[PDB]
């Protein structure tokens, strides 16, 4: 499951992202080397944050693998970023024109 | 892309001491390293670099959140 | 004619590289051409010919903007940046001894990349 | 004349940043504009620790409502303890119990697979760092200020935001829209704008 | 009466005894002293006060105190003039938002104008923020060392409208003022939690369900206060927090003293065995006011049938339910006595703040 | 009369004689190695069958 | 408009300004409306149920929020599941939904004739903690204030605590009984907390290994999966449904869930890396047991 | 597409039917509405109020679903339940016509 999720994880998706026009790409601003890193992080950029996680019961809103997230951690920039989309359209012939 | 202005968890402004901390950490790594290339530093089995006293001298308290987000946040200028 | 040429040239990576080197050396404004009239200025400075002159003749890769510092390739990041741009231009114009110069500059860039990896 | 213009469509407002009308392979122009979306971590976005514990973020608690330890530490994420025993993701807990000591010492450690590990020695490292032998701490309920009777295990666990956004996947269509010509039924999916 | 006892104030100072810190500071920032604004730690001791009041003070100082932000007016980020492709408006706005400022005037408008005329990746620092508005700053409102985003070679970034925005930390976390650093009850005994037999417990020798601590120690940290005005900044913060709590309690009192004209916030029912049920609803109220009201009502009416509140995360409201064996007028007057008790204790706290810190 | 798609990073890719900073300013990732094909505005990876 | 037999957008209906008998008005969903709630794959009869709409006015929220105890109908979890929801608009559809497709009809499984809903994970462990006799601090009691705090968020009619002094210590079984008296039932069964396999180790409190309820007065034992857990045949919610109705069973499920959740809100619960770490003597004993296993395996090999 | 072939084996106006009604003393179906029948009656009455609006309830209600439900509960529903399982080849429909004001009402709660 981790092999799947780490490849699904949002992070620095491309180092030259501004030059590109990519459909449905997310660029997570802040990334952190894990406090417990592995050999894999010598070769790839880590994607994620060292969030402080409390393994506790709090009001039951985190039952059945949900997560209670601090709104301040959201606001301060945690897991934030930019999400991109592209709309491209070509003229069928000289009959069409933009305007 | 840089050390956050404030610790994400609590909001203590580690961003003040960031720019000083990057250079100070670089200088300290320079002394604690040996015959080891920079790309092999996270591979040395006889290498131990503790930034506790350095961060303490920066005035940042003994907070898990602030020290974590200070010592771990990646810098975009370093990789790009 | 001029419209399609303007689009194509504006979209080359080479145009961006030459324009940003010109901005560094303060030959073109660091604005991006606000009104066509300054766009002609940026094109002339970056490529070397007005678009009509580009269409007229058939040799385009040489008069591109060259760094107006001529750094002593013998502050370190400035040297690396400008030498890399010069080697890019040399590759585009196919300068004679490009391969060995690229080899030695690759060695220098390897050393500088190692020293930048220390900062990481 | 006739109209073939393009409508935005998406409910979530976006920002335009693209000045380009390229010259395609067929030697013809096309639009190619790029839309930029401001994406924080919304309620419903998926997160997961490096041990494979997915979780949908459903609670937005202000910094005052978050539970906090005796010395002011509060979590970013509160994960249910029930997520562990069935999945046996002990790597996440060991990562937390090492990350506490690592954060206190200002270090980064290698937790690569099959490296020698001693949970007892890691916990004794926690003890010599000033914390409890386990990572447990005295927390206070943020809402009421009362302390929990049980010391709570809280520490820094690396977490990943999986790219399955709620704003992309949510859909709601009113009583009318594009219809299939053949069967007279609504078109298929969010992309077709109906169904 | 001294509810608020002695208070320790300790700013977080840079230790130039470390060679690396001194060398780095002098190498880039030419920094030889402490910064113009320092994060101060304030540890306070309270006696003869309910846990609800101390925690309400703590929460208010944390987020609910109206605090100031640096923000960018829409259109301030000059898309045309900002050449850099990596410094998006969102990233720079997020960096600038969370710079903790100590602003005394709200009309200070700052501008960012940074052109990278060189081949190196230029880093924008907080000293690059140029103020053109309002009275000239004789003391900076933020440290000049904050790292705003860098610039690639030949790229420029221009932001012309950076102003000071007022808000409360609850709505947006950039308005958060204080960060907690300590909280402990001084009357409850504590186990030696280092031992194995007590490591799994909170440490206090009494359960939370039965404890009623009356002697606390609340420790807070403020992110940036001017170096020569630490005590006055801390006093301003504490007095402001007490004032906010008094104001909100008085806002509740405003509808309390209106037991007729059934405003859609107070509904009173007399039901079954001559019992009175009172439901109070306030939109955009939190556990601070709710827990304060519940605690002081339960103090005033120890044999109450039921007093309880609920701040559901949705519906964004506090609903306080009081059931008592008394007529509607009697219950209303008892609850008014409780509200006046809250007001009185917070006025006492403000007065003790002024007496103590000075 | 033929054109053969070129894999990014191969000895017939233009980036093969560009330095890392040169790739940076061109628009490539300096750190990415390559190994994919660009075809009709996309990037395609020929996997190991 | 029936007079025009055409539909109109209210942006241009400023001058009409009124409705009339025989007109059809399409209005936004409001709290209290009934909505159909479905999850693919739809394998069970309860895969499509009618819930009452609670509109969350906070614009930042775009998810479908539903109680954890309701997952058992749809076999759903919150790891990323997506669920369909359509609000009936016709009058016949609304009548049918609220009279026949209401989720109270699916409280008792059509498959196994037992209950599907109950307390899961959080609420199960919370009920166990609340109903047990002793905590590590001693007797499992709470003062009047915290007893009232337990009933704060049950949405019911809160009971009468006027007979308790502020220093009076209420038992957990006491407050559970003050909740269960609203639907008095009789229940007598051993709890899942009591297992013979554990029994030789750890000293079970004799007041916890037998759960007894007489007319809603829980006076024995603890409440756990056997009594309140979801899908537990003969549990208290099953009896509540049999005696008073599945709707009252759902109401009691919510009320008991809130009791357990608030008691854990004030009691706390966690799992730690040292909870799963053996003592060195225990590790040597585990090694000895595995060595004996390998020894008899090697004896097979020697044969 | 190949149909995987096990290839298994095996006056357009129908004559009108006369509605024969079983006498009330020979009706064998249960005298209590099924939840299906009660739901159908409430829905039909509620829609009829939605289109007509007239009512026989002495208490004002703001919603047709409530008026119809209370009409069912108070045993003044203006609708008969026709229960029919028979159609004879002889062209005859055998039904039981039940008055819900006399039938017992299911739970519906
Ligand atoms: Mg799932
Ligand atoms: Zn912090």
């Amino acid at each position: 499951y981790e092999t799947n999720q780490g490849r699904q994880t949002g992070g620095w998706y491309c180092f030259s992202w501004p030059y590109r026009v990519d459909m449905n790409r997310f660029f997570q601003f802040y990334n952190e080397m894990p406090l417990v890193k592995t050999i894999a992080h010598n070769y790839v950029i880590p994607n994620g944050l060292n969030t402080i996680v409390a393994y506790m019961i709090y009001g039951g809103y985190n039952q059945e693998d949900s997560v209670i997230v601090s709104q301040s951690f959201i606001d301060r920039g945690g897991f934030a970023g930019t999400f991109y989309r592209e709309e491209k359209v070509e003229l069928e012939s000289d009959i069409e024109s933009f305007g | 892309m840089l050390i956050p202005v404030v610790c994400f968890t609590c909001g203590f402004p580690i961003g003040t001491y960031a720019a000083i901390f990057d250079k100070a950490r670089t200088e300290y790594i320079k002394t604690k390293m040996g015959g080891t290339l920079p790309q092999n530093i996270p591979l040395d089995a006889s290498l131990q670099i503790e930034l506790k006293d350095l961060i303490t001298a920066l005035g940042i308290p003994m907070r898990v959140c602030c020290r974590t987000h200070l010592i771990t946040t990646l810098d975009y200028r370093k990789y790009y | 004619d001029t419209k399609v040429l303007l689009t194509e040239i504006l979209l080359d990576p080479m145009y961006d590289y030459a324009a940003t080197v010109a901005r560094i050396d303060g030959s073109i404004p660091m604005h991006k051409p606000r009104t066509p009239k300054e766009a002609e200025y940026e094109f002339k400075t970056v490529i070397g010919r007005t678009p009509a002159e580009l269409l007229s003749q058939k040799e385009f890769y040489d008069k591109i903007y060259t760094s107006k510092y001529r750094p002593d390739f013998t502050k370190t990041s400035t040297l690396i940046y400008l030498r890399a741009y010069e080697l890019f231009l040399k590759y585009l114009q196919n300068a004679p001894n490009f391969n060995s110069e690229l080899a030695e500059f690759k060695t220098y860039e390897n050393a500088y990349g190692e020293q930048k990896a220390l900062l990481a | 004349y006739i109209d073939r213009s393009v409508m935005y469509g998406f409910d979530e407002p976006a920002v335009v940043d693209a000045v380009m009308r390229p010259h395609g392979p067929n030697d013809e122009i096309f639009g190619l504009m790029r839309l930029r979306y401001e994406r924080n971590l919304n309620i419903g976005d998926k997160m997961s620790s490096r041990s494979g514990n997915k979780g949908i973020a459903a609670l937005a608690l202000p910094t005052s409502d978050m539970p906090f330890t005796e010395d002011g530490l509060q979590p970013d994420l509160i994960v249910n303890p029930h997520s562990h025993p069935s999945r046996m993701t002990n790597g996440q807990m060991i990562e937390t119990t090492v990350g506490l000591a690592n954060a206190l010492q200002g270090v980064v450690t290698d937790g690569t697979a099959f490296l020698p590990i001693n949970v007892q020695l890691l916990s004794e490292r926690l003890a010599q760092e000033g914390l409890r032998f386990n990572g447990c701490q005295k927390m206070f309920n943020g809402q009421t200020g009362e302390y929990f009777d049980a010391a709570i295990f809280i520490g820094p666990t690396y977490h990943q935001r999986l790219q399955k956004f709620v704003l992309d996947d949510r859909y709601a269509v009113a009583s009318y829209g594009p219809t299939d010509a053949l069967t007279g039924q609504p078109l298929d999916g969010k992309r077709s704008h109906g169904g | 009466e001294k509810i608020f006892q002695n208070v320790e104030i300790k700013p977080f100072l840079i230790d130039f005894s470390n060679l690396f810190i001194k060398n780095a500071a002098k190498k880039l920032f030419q920094l030889e002293e402490q910064l113009p604004l320092v994060p101060v730690n304030v540890v306070m001791d309270f006696k003869g006060i309910s846990r609800a009041a101390v925690h309400g003070l703590s929460r208010v100082l944390q987020d609910e105190i109206p605090n100031y932000m640096l923000d960018i007016k829409p259109g301030g980020y000059k898309i045309e003039d900002s050449t850099d492709l990596f410094m998006t408006e969102q990233f720079i706005r997020n960096r600038i938002n969370f710079i903790p400022i100590y602003a005394k005037n709200e009309t200070l408008v700052f501008a960012l104008r940074s052109l990278n005329n060189s081949c190196e990746v230029k880093t924008i620092y907080s000293r690059d923020l140029i103020q053109v508005a309002g009275p000239k700053l004789k003391y900076p409102i933020f440290n000049p060392t904050f790292e705003i985003g860098f610039l690639q070679p030949g790229k420029s970034l221009i932001i012309e409208d950076i102003y000071i925005k007022k808000g409360i930390g609850r709505k947006h976390a950039a308005f958060n003022l204080a960060v907690k650093t300590h909280f402990s009850h001084l009357d409850i005994e504590q186990y030696p939690t280092d031992k194995k037999e007590y490591m799994a417990l909170s440490g206090y020798k009494q359960s939370s369900m039965t404890s009623d601590p009356r002697h606390h120690r609340l420790g807070l940290c403020f992110p940036a206060v001017p170096l020569p005005h630490i005590n006055q900044a801390v006093r301003t913060y504490l007095k402001n927090a007490c004032r906010i709590i008094i104001g909100r309690i008085q806002s509740i009192q405003k509808i309390y003293e209106n037991f007729e004209e059934p405003q859609p916030e107070l509904v009173l029912f007399s039901m079954d065995e001559e019992k009175t049920k009172a439901i109070i609803t306030i939109k955009d109220e939190t556990h601070t006011i709710g827990n304060l009201l519940k605690t002081y009502i339960y103090e005033m009416i120890p044999d109450i049938s039921f007093v309880g509140y609920q701040c559901v995360p949705h519906k964004q409201e506090m609903v306080l339910t009081i059931i008592h064996k008394a007529s509607q007028e009697d219950l209303i007057t008892l609850l008014e006595k409780s509200i006046q008790n809250i007001i009185q204790t917070f006025q006492i706290l403000e007065k003790n703040v002024d007496e103590l810190i000075a | 009369v033929s054109t053969f798609p070129i894999m990014r990073g191969s000895n017939r890719c233009h980036t093969h004689h560009l330095s890392k900073t040169a790739k940076k300013e061109i628009g490539e990732d300096p750190n990415e190695p390559g190994g994919y094909f660009i075809a009709r505005g996309g990037e395609w990876v020929v996997d190991l069958l | 408009k029936q007079i025009t037999q055409s539909v109109h957008d209210i942006e241009g209906l400023k001058q009409d300004f009124r409705l009339e008998v025989g007109d059809i008005l399409y209005r936004d969903v409001v709290t209290g409306d009934v909505a159909f709630f479905n999850r693919q794959p739809s394998l069970e009869r309860s895969s499509i149920g009618v819930h009452r709409i609670v509109v969350l006015e906070n614009p930042k929220i775009s998810t479908f929020q539903m109680n954890v105890s309701a997952c058992a109908w749809y076999n759903a979890d919150f790891d990323g599941d997506q669920m369909n929801l359509w609000v009936p608009w016709s009058v016949m559809s609304r009548v049918e939904a609220e009279l026949l497709c209401s989720v109270r009809n699916w409280f008792i499984s059509t498959k196994s004739s037992g209950p599907v809903n109950g307390q899961v994970q959080d609420s199960t462990v919370g009920s166990f903690l609340l109903t047990r006799t002793n905590t590590p601090m001693g007797k499992n009691v709470m003062n009047k204030l915290h007893a009232m705090g337990l009933f704060q968020t049950t949405q019911t009619d809160p009971p009468c605590f006027a007979n308790y002094s502020p220093t009076d210590l209420l038992d957990g079984k006491s407050v559970v009984s003050m909740l269960l008296r609203q639907t008095p039932i009789n229940y007598q069964r051993a709890p899942t907390w009591y297992s013979e396999v554990y029994a030789p180790y750890m000293h079970y409190n004799k007041q916890d290994i037998s759960t007894q309820i007489r007319n809603g007065e829980l006076i024995e034992g603890v409440l756990d999966k056997k009594a309140v857990g979801a899908g537990s045949s003969g549990g208290i919610y099953h009896l509540i449904s049999r005696r008073y109705g599945p709707q009252q069973a759902l109401k009691m499920i919510f009320a008991t869930q809130q009791l357990a959740l608030n008691y854990v809100r004030n009691a706390g619960f966690t799992v730690s890396t040292a909870d799963m770490l053996l003592t060195p003597e225990a590790h040597q004993e585990v090694q000895e047991i595995i060595n004996e296993l390998l020894l008899e395996s090697e004896e097979i090999n020697n044969r | 597409y190949v149909e995987t072939e096990e290839e298994n084996l095996v006056f357009v106006q129908a004559s009108s039917q006369t509605l024969v009604i079983i006498p009330d003393n020979e009706r064998i179906t249960s005298n209590v509405l099924t939840t299906f029948e009660a739901t159908r009656l409430v829905a039909v009455r509620a829609q009829q109020l939605a289109i007509n609006g007239s009512t026989m309830l002495k208490k004002k209600y703001s919603s047709p679903i409530d008026i119809a439900k209370q009409e069912l509960f108070n045993r003044k529903i203006p609708l008969l339940v026709m229960r029919c399982i028979k159609v004879t080849p002889e062209g005859q429909k055998i039904v039981e016509i039940w008055n819900p004001r006399e039938m017992g009402i299911p739970l519906l709660d």
